[PDB]
């Protein structure tokens, strides 16, 4: 679910899914 | 990160707003309607507390100016994927659920009673039907800076605020490294930070270079990006860009192409990874001090670059126009050996404190610009603006020239360091690499932290961070032949098998639990020598470097992220014995740059009076501040072997007389 | 002349002086008490004229200008003279902003590399300094007069006793106390302990002298803290044994006696000054304070400083090996917290239903909830304390008085409990988790308020205390001890210790302050004709003990309040000084000392209010 | 109170230093109030040695010479 | 009962184990620690001192054709390891032009010096640019700040570089004790040392032994 | 005893406060003299300082 | 009856106070002698004498004030109140 | 590199000493100090007593008849005795007296070789009609060895092993001090402190320790040939 094309892969202690990406900061 | 936070800031003072003295104290406190709009943690430490907040992660301003916040509306007890944005008033008039409350995959509430937030400061369980709104993510109330502090749910409010404020003071290093443990909001906070370029259209790179890049679009249009190298930042630090792409790769649109300062492969990196140990060590780490191995100094692990900046100008005058010229009256050839024909120092020439940096003549006197007190380094570039070449200049000037001096600073004694959990410190002493304690396999540690400061400050999060960092660094492999252990039920199926120097990320308010760490620490991969260093608890057996015998008890070790603050030591240190004197007040100048003495407050006068010391106070007030002839005579006597003559009449008292005599008040002396 | 910039006022705000310098401070444990470290890059630039003169004297240069040029260029011919020219030249340190008398010391310099002004650990409390970026200036006396001034009066080794009360301030403070506690602690059933003769086997655990004990401990057959029976030879035994074994004939070096203690206690007692009776009890911080006070009240200051330095060195050495660390396995959760929380939550539900009936209002519900949750927090804290053994580093740190309290440990392991609100009233919503287990979003949001309020409170308190101190210093500038003795008779009478109707004597809980240092007005002759304390003789710890032994209750004591001197006060009336330990010397200012002492504690004064405003109103 | 106790003193210079400089200066000027340099505040404003500690005349005027016994034995 | 110690070697690819026994009780730890301390800081070696890049006046800049600036190549060159046989500053050359990669094996050392790791990656070049770098190799021990060359007052084209003369990388020891009640109570020391391949472990151990022997010789003389 | 209530018809010593609070120094001074007000001020300030736990002579 | 100290704290302070009346007198009582010693050293190229030189044999380039304090401890000076 | 030679100074007292080494390269302070202390403390060979016997007592719980002192006090007093031996084999020694009076170490009859360096030392005192016979064995060794290591020893009636002290030195302590030989101003200045028995002089014990340590490092040096500074 890496939105950017080629970001480094770092698995996360994910338990819940956020239904929207962070809006443009 | 500092730039992004400043761009996202929310001020409350200034023109058109309340002042410091008139603003009430209650306004500086939280309000139950802040949840989702303004972060409650991030705030300046100074007196401007509560008047400067920061937008929440998901907050977006409505077209009128009322902050909003996303929500998904539950219709009949079933969660809705579609989302809407609600303002404060509409938020009050509804029921807002809890994101962390368990929810079934089908949208069914497993629990009949789910906690909830109500009108104001009211929370209470309610049946699982009347609930109307549910939040989106657990991280919906944190600021941008606070969103990247791992294990934020374990620290204290003050400590979390201190760490968040500290994160905005790092210094870009020379060779950055991504943190081993950090939230998933690092790369996103960097792409939007603007300080990293990114391709617009999916193309294939033809060639790359240290100074520029050329990517070929799929439509046949060649485009080029220029990357500024070693350009002084707005605050004195350096900025660069080093492309991370190879020749002949079809780079997709939106893929980072260059890493700016504090970046590593398109993600924030404000510090390095050091092997820490927690134990009081011969009092050198007493009361927040810190000890560093010389390996950091000799390997440029924490070496930074700082670029100074100076400028001189030749502005016209009624008596004539000043001109920069190589020649200067009554100066030896050696002194001006650096200046070139045009009258400026050649590029790439070392400059020492007190040296001449650019020569000019004043109608002729000498007023050349010289390096201030306490600067050194190379000269990287010179910019000269000339009115002849049709270059806009401020009115009344002809030639303004600025010179950049860049110095490489290696971390030394008296420098600040701090983790992400707000635990400051100073480098008490840098022992040789042969003296630090070393693991059972010969791996000397790099930094030692005190332990008495952990439980009083109550920032236990950093201990968990250290444990997880060691676990991630060494790599783990959880047993699964007999089946997933009960403590490993909720772990992602792809997180059970890691590699050495693996990368992990724990989102705020949703991360590895204590059971997860307990299980992981029991399955770390063995060292190449075949043995495992740390125990299940996380402690290890060390070996003293001085005595050479093992410590009686095990100690904790692990990799913890360490930044570097901007409060360096070279800026602070300063001395002054004799130098330029002010002309209007007859007092020595002030400030490090001007080479001036220190201030002597009245409290020092009270302290001196308390001890009964009289002559010392007399000296401090008369012979070293005001009396001109006194200063000259004492300096001459010291140069010779003669005793210091008694001080005279201070200039302040004589000025007071000659001023009070002007109001017709005949002020006599009555020496009798 | 008038206003803030009026030349009258601006003459008092201070002037910018020469021969100065500021830098960061870093603790250094390798220095004696009367010592400090200066970076060479600062010392060479601050001693320039002396170096130039002494160098031209040695014929390394021809004139003064050439010597100055060479000093600027820093040739290798200068460092030797720089070391030779600061042999015994004192310098003055001043942490900004200085607050009290002890805020300006005078240390001997010592060259050391780096760019930080090293310091001694035991003096940081005098400056209230924290080694997290604080900066202090460095002045230097020039004339032959200021040198003696700063060498005799302002020296650091001569100001162990704080001016507030005549009790030492420079004492083991934060870390070394833990080392001493570990060293002097006793444990049963250790390795190599003493045992009794068991039939055919002798009694083991007896060593001829501490040397053999140290060797055995080094070899690895004797833990440093175990019950032993050593045979000391250079430590006066406790009076209870001195008067019995030797029949009061008097111990002298060279007389042996069989002690029963642990090697750690002997190694600790070896640090104390010779002749002091053996001390054979575990060293809680209170015991440390008592021992240091006794040493300061029975021996000269220099011996106290030397023994304090040695004790600090030993504490630092032995703190590292105490094995005090922090880990997840150390912060241990309570075993049965869940059942107690369930029961208290059930009772909370009961009162909730009671309110649902509608009989009670909101206020009664709030009161019931707050009291219930306070009781629950107390119960959980009791259970948590009953759970932890005496080996966890947290318990060892907290119980030994090193720092902190038990409430912080309860928060870190048990329950944080109800938390304050912006209005100051306790929210009806209590947190049910500890920082170890992990909070939730709502609880943290609720918790933020206390931190915000505390920050604001400190921010206002600092300025309030500063203003109060300034005013108090302003009022009493011109009090100075002029005459040696007013020869007056009016002496305020203070009840030393009351005699209980059933008991024989009860020490007044404030004898430590009212009549501890004042000069005794009239002799307190016992019921019989014998005189226990004679007229004029200053009071003190041994004399206070003697008075208590005599059973005297009411005593008339000479005071400064009724002093008959036209200006200032008579010295005999003022009584025993604070920093000197003896009668005040003629000419010493007392007004400034009093103002500083009364104003310094203003920082911690917080809330008819009872805080600093109360004192302001009272004095006004 | 402390304020009223400190506003009324004997030396005019310190009083002018504290508050209402013009009024007290005028009042002192009319009376020709000549004051000795007594106290610390005025004595430190002037710059002369403070009359406290090592400044009192009882100690500022001391003559010290080696005892005749030492002089006899060099 | 009483025998002098003896030192033997157990060999591996590049890290060797040394076994010393029998030693008197409570004495192995101190000896091992002393050897480790004298091994990691007082072993003579040689390393690059200062470089000279043609067409470049200082270090805070770049050069056309390369992918990384001067600082990165300096950092990479710090990893270079060389051994000096002559006791004077010698000079090497590094000339590589055209597209491709430039490694440690492209240096042409003079007589009396060698580069033992030709596989290191220095940088990469695009066809546009070329490169010619001259570097010095002096012999020292310990560690010296780069600024040493700043005061020499050379021309502009000289760039100082930090020198790190140390061939040893890691050292560790464990003691195998025998605490039986018999008079065979001794301990066996197991010292392991690994080098940067500049010198074999035996040479470094011999150098450390000689250093300590010469240092302790000052006490054996009758006082 | 402090627990006792203010009972009418009893007797009191001169200068004592009848109810909780603070007596104006002027009144106690005029009705007692300087000594009583001095000692009362000293004791009150000492009490407020002893409240926080700090100690001064 | 205690370990000999090192540094500027030798001789100790209490020993001196047994001689001088009060600590405030001692500082001047020693500073004036230090001034006299410095004056004696200054007239060393040619001989003009106003006071004698050090009584106790000095060390190797010791500050004059140290000599003054170390000779006061020997009870070799007499002063006027 | 020759660098700068390091000279060993010396100070003298009744039987103590403060040897000083100055200056040393940065970090060599402890490198010398710790190993030198350990060698001094547990390398120098010596002689001492190992076991005793009292035919007047069957075990250790009680005390010998007709003597003021207790068995434990007797053991402690007899342990501190300084005995020097030149014969490897364990030889015996006898102490016998009769009638009231005191007993001194000098009154013990020594066989060939062994000697006692303190004859005036006190052991115990006897009342009227008192007697005690002891047969203590003496052995040569190094360092400290507890009696537990001598527990299993044949089969006898009243063998009571005592913790021996096989060393002429019994106390050592050292520090490190900074020094300024140049702008480095970090060179270490070792300060050793030794206090031996009467059977050896400190300057000789230190010399023997240095001899042993140099002989030990001769193995390290001998593996190859390579030189260093002075
Ligand atoms: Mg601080
Ligand atoms: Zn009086």
């Amino acid at each position: 679910n890496n939105s950017v094309p080629g970001a480094p892969n770092r698995v996360s202690f994910a338990k819940l899914r956020e239904p929207l990406e962070v809006p443009g900061l | 990160l500092s730039g992004l936070t400043h761009k996202r800031r929310l001020s409350a003072l200034g023109p058109g707003g309340l002042s410091r003295e008139r603003a009430g104290l209650e306004v500086r406190d939280v309000h139950p309607s802040h949840y989702g709009r303004m972060c409650p943690i991030e705030t300046p430490e100074g007196p401007n507390i509560g008047l400067i907040g920061s937008l929440s992660v998901y907050a977006r301003v409505n077209p009128f100016g009322f902050i909003e916040t996303p929500y998904r509306k539950v219709v009949d007890g079933v969660v809705s994927d579609e989302i809407v944005y609600l303002t404060a008033d509409e938020e009050d008039r509804h029921v807002v659920a809890q994101a962390n409350s368990p929810i079934d995959a089908d949208g069914r509430f497993v629990e009949p009673r789910v906690l909830v937030r109500r009108k104001a400061g009211e929370v209470e369980y309610v049946p699982s039907s009347e609930v109307d709104y549910m939040d989106v993510s657990p991280r919906q109330m944190v600021s941008v800076a606070t969103a990247m502090i791992p294990f934020l749910e374990h620290d204290d409010a003050n400590r979390a605020l201190m760490g968040a404020n500290m994160q905005r003071q790092a210094v870009p290093l020379v060779r950055s490294e991504a943190p081993l443990v950090g939230t998933g909001m690092e790369l996103r906070a960097a792409i939007d930070a603007g300080d990293v370029v990114v391709a617009e259209e999916s193309g294939v790179i033809e060639e790359v270079s240290a100074d520029y890049i050329t990517v070929m679009h799929d439509n046949g249009t060649r485009r080029t990006y220029r990357m500024r190298k070693f350009a002084r930042s707005n605050h004195g630090t350096c900025a660069n860009q080093c492309p991370i792409v190879d020749a002949g790769d079809r780079v997709e649109a939106g893929q980072v192409i260059a890493d700016g300062p504090c970046t590593d492969d398109g993600e924030m990196a404000l510090g390095k990874n050091l092997l820490v140990a927690i134990m009081p060590w011969e009092g050198h780490n007493y009361e927040d001090a810190i000890i560093l191995s010389n390996r950091l100094v000799e390997e440029d692990v924490l070496t930074s670059i700082h670029i100074e900046e100076h400028e001189i100008d030749a502005r016209d005058t009624k008596l004539g126009a000043e001109e920069i010229t190589r020649d200067i009256p009554n100066i030896s050839d050696e002194v001006l050996a650096d200046l070139d024909e045009r009258g400026i120092v050649r590029i790439g020439a070392e400059v020492r404190d007190g040296d001449i940096l650019v020569g000019k003549v004043t109608p002729v006197r000498d007023t050349s610009l010289k390096v201030p007190h306490g600067e050194s380094g190379k000269v990287i570039g010179i910019r000269v603006f000339s009115r002849e070449d049709e270059d806009e200049l401020p009115a009344g000037v002809n030639e303004l020239v600025r010179v950049y001096v860049a110095q490489k600073r290696k971390i030394s004694d008296g420098d600040k360091l701090a983790g992400r959990h707000g635990n400051k410190g100073v480098i008490g002493k840098i022992l040789p690499v042969e003296d630090m304690p070393f693991l059972a396999d010969g791996t000397p540690v790099d930094i030692i932290l005190n332990t008495h400061g952990v439980p009083r400050r109550m920032n236990i999060g950093q201990i968990l961070e250290t444990h997880l960092g060691w676990c991630a660094h060494s790599g783990w492999k959880v047993d699964a032949a007999k089946g997933v252990p009960d403590w490993a039920a909720r772990l992602p199926d792809e997180l059970l098998e890691a590699q050495p120097n693996a990368i992990v990320s724990t989102p705020v308010f949703d991360g590895a639990q204590e059971a997860e760490l307990q299980g992981l620490l029991s399955c770390t991969l063995p060292n190449r020598d075949g043995d495992v260093l740390v125990d299940a608890d996380g402690k290890a057996m060390l070996f003293d470097g001085r005595s050479g015998e093992p410590f009686p008890y095990p100690v904790t070790v692990g990799y913890m992220y360490i930044m570097k603050l901007h409060h360096l030591v070279d800026d602070k240190i300063h001395a002054r014995s004799t130098g330029p004197y002010s002309m209007i007040t007859q007092q020595p100048l002030g400030g490090k740059a001007q080479f001036g003495g220190q201030r002597f407050g009245e409290m020092e006068c009270w302290a001196m009076q308390a001890y009964g010391a009289a002559y010392t106070l007399q000296e401090l007030l008369t012979i070293k501040s005001d009396d001109t002839v006194g200063r000259v005579k004492v300096y001459e006597a010291i140069v010779k072997g003669e005793n210091i003559p008694e001080p005279g009449i201070p200039e302040s008292f004589k000025v007071l007389l000659k001023e009070l005599q002007s109001l017709c008040l005949n002020v006599e002396v009555l020496s009798s | 002349l008038k206003g803030k910039q009026g030349r009258f006022r601006q003459n008092l705000l201070g002037k910018r002086v020469d021969y100065s310098g500021r830098s960061v401070i870093v603790v250094g444990p390798q220095l004696k008490l009367h010592q400090c470290g200066l970076p060479k890059l600062m010392a060479l630039e601050l001693f320039k004229p002396f170096v130039m003169k002494r160098l031209v004297d040695l014929n390394h240069a021809q004139n003064i200008k050439s010597a100055k040029r060479m000093v600027e260029r820093q040739r290798p011919q200068v460092w030797d003279v720089l070391e030779e020219v600061i042999a015994e030249h004192p310098v003055l340190l001043n942490r900004a902003p200085t607050l009290h008398r002890l805020g300006i010391q005078a240390f001997e310099p010592m060259l050391v590399e780096g760019k930080a002004i090293q310091l001694h650990p035991l003096v940081c409390e005098a400056f209230n300094a924290d080694f997290d970026g604080d900066q202090m200036a460095v002045h230097l006396p020039l004339s032959a007069e200021a040198q003696a001034e700063a060498r005799i009066l302002m020296l650091s080794s001569n100001n162990i006793l704080s001016p507030a009360s005549g009790r030492p301030l420079a004492m083991p403070r934060l870390d070394m106390v833990t080392g001493l506690y570990y060293l002097t602690t006793e444990v049963p059933g250790d390795t190599g302990e003493y045992q009794p003769a068991s039939g055919d086997h002798p009694e083991t655990g007896v060593y001829s002298s501490p040397a053999e004990a140290i060797m055995a401990a080094d070899r690895g057959v004797l833990s440093v803290r175990a019950k032993i029976k050593v045979r000391l030879t250079q430590l006066r035994p406790p009076v209870e044994i001195e008067a019995e074994l030797f029949g009061h004939s008097g111990w002298q070096p060279g007389d042996a006696w069989m002690a029963e203690t642990t090697l750690g206690r002997v190694m600790f007692n070896e640090l104390l000054p010779l002749g002091y009776p053996f001390v054979n009890k575990q060293m809680h911080k209170k015991v440390q304070a008592a021992i240091i006070n006794d040493l300061a009240e029975r021996y000269p200051m220099i011996v106290v400083a030397q023994t304090v330095d040695k004790l600090k060195d030993a504490g630092f050495y032995w703190a590292t090996r105490s094995g005090v660390t922090v880990s997840m396995a150390d912060v241990l959760v309570p075993p049965r917290k869940k059942e107690i929380l369930d029961h208290y939550e059930e009772r909370a539900d009961k009162v909730e239903k009671q309110f649902q009936r509608g009989a009670l209002n909101h206020d009664e519900r709030n009161e019931a909830l707050v009291e219930i949750w306070k009781e629950a927090t107390d119960e959980v804290g009791q259970a948590l304390r009953e759970h932890y053994p005496d080996d966890n580093p947290i318990i060892t740190i907290v119980d030994s008085g090193a720092t902190g309290n038990f409430t912080q440990t309860r928060t870190l392991a048990g329950m944080k409990g109800l938390v304050t609100n912006p209005k100051g009233e306790f929210i009806p919503r209590p947190v049910k988790s500890s920082f170890r287990e992990g909070l939730t979003v709502l609880e943290y949001f609720i918790n933020t308020h206390g931190a915000r309020k505390g920050l604001a409170d400190t921010a206002l308190r600092t300025a309030d205390s500063g203003y109060l101190t300034r005013r108090l210093v302003d009022v009493s500038q011109d009090v100075i001890v002029r005459e040696h003795d007013c020869q007056t008779e009016r002496g305020i009478v203070v009840e030393l210790a009351e005699r209980a109707p059933d008991g024989t004597l009860i020490r007044d809980p404030y004898i430590e302050t009212s009549a501890y240092a004042r000069t005794l007005g009239t002799d307190a002759v016992d019921e019989a004709g014998n005189v226990i304390v004679e007229r004029g003789q200053d009071l003190g710890d041994p004399e206070i003990d003697a008075l208590l032994a005599a059973g005297i209750t009411q005593v008339k004591v000479r005071s400064v309040l009724t002093c008959a001197t036209s200006t200032g006060v008579c010295a005999t009336c003022y009584g025993r000084s604070m920093a000197t330990g003896k009668l005040v010397d003629i000419g010493e200012a007392v007004g400034i000392v009093a103002a500083q002492s009364i104003g310094e504690p203003g920082t911690q004064l917080t809330m008819i209010t009872g805080g600093l405003p109360r004192v302001q109103e009272l004095f006004e | 109170g402390i304020t009223k106790a400190s506003l009324a003193t004997d030396s005019w210079l310190s009083a002018a230093s504290f508050q209402e400089t013009t009024r007290v200066l005028t009042d002192a000027a009319i009376n020709c109030r000549s004051d000795k340099l007594n106290g610390l505040k005025e004595n430190v404003i002037i710059g002369k040695l403070i009359p406290a500690g090592t400044g009192i005349n009882r100690y500022r005027n001391i003559a010290v010479q080696p005892t005749e016994e030492a002089r006899a034995a060099a | 009962s009483q025998r002098p110690t003896l030192s033997e070697d157990v060999l591996t690819d590049n890290r060797s184990q040394f076994v010393i026994e029998p030693l008197e009780p409570g004495f192995g730890y101190t000896l091992g620690n002393s050897l480790r301390r004298t091994l990691l800081s007082s072993i003579p070696g040689a390393a690059v001192t200062s470089i000279r890049i043609d067409g470049v006046l200082h270090e805070f800049t770049t050069v056309p054709g390369v992918k990384e600036d001067v600082t990165e190549i300096i950092l990479n060159l710090k990893s270079l390891v060389v051994s000096s046989e002559e006791d004077e500053p010698v000079t090497m050359y590094l000339r590589k032009q055209g597209p491709g990669e430039v490694t440690a094996g492209d240096i042409v050392p003079p007589a009396g010096v060698t580069v033992h790791n030709p596989g290191m990656h220095i940088a990469t070049l695009n066809d546009k640019g070329k490169l010619e770098v001259e570097l010095v190799v002096e012999r020292g021990r310990g560690y010296v700040p780069a600024v040493q060359n700043r005061a020499s007052g050379a021309e502009i084209g000289r760039i100082p570089v930090d020198s790190i003369y140390s061939p040893v990388l890691k050292v560790t020891y464990k003691v195998d004790a025998t605490r039986v009640e018999q008079r065979t109570d001794f301990d066996k020391l197991i010292l392991d040392v690994e080098t940067k391949n500049s010198i074999s472990p035996r040479d470094a151990l011999a150098s450390a032994g000689k250093t300590l022997v010469e240092l302790f010789g000052l006490a054996r003389e009758l006082n | 005893g402090s627990e006792r209530v203010l009972s009418d018809g009893d007797h009191v010593e001169v200068g004592q406060q009848l109810m909780e609070g603070s007596a104006d120094p002027h009144e106690v001074l005029r009705v007692q003299g300087p000594r009583e007000v001095q000692i009362h001020l000293v004791r009150e300030v000492q009490e407020v300082y002893r409240a926080q736990g700090v100690s001064i002579h | 009856g205690y370990d000999t100290p090192l540094g500027i704290t030798n001789p100790p302070i209490d020993e001196l106070l047994d001689r001088v009346s009060s600590k405030y007198a001692l500082v001047i009582y020693a500073a004036k002698r230090a001034r006299q010693i410095n004056d004696y050293y200054n007239q060393l190229g040619e001989g003009i004498l106003e006071y004698v030189g050090p009584l106790v044999e000095p060390g190797l380039q010791e500050k004059p004030l140290s000599i003054a304090l170390r000779e006061i401890h020997a009870d070799l000076l007499e002063h006027t109140e």
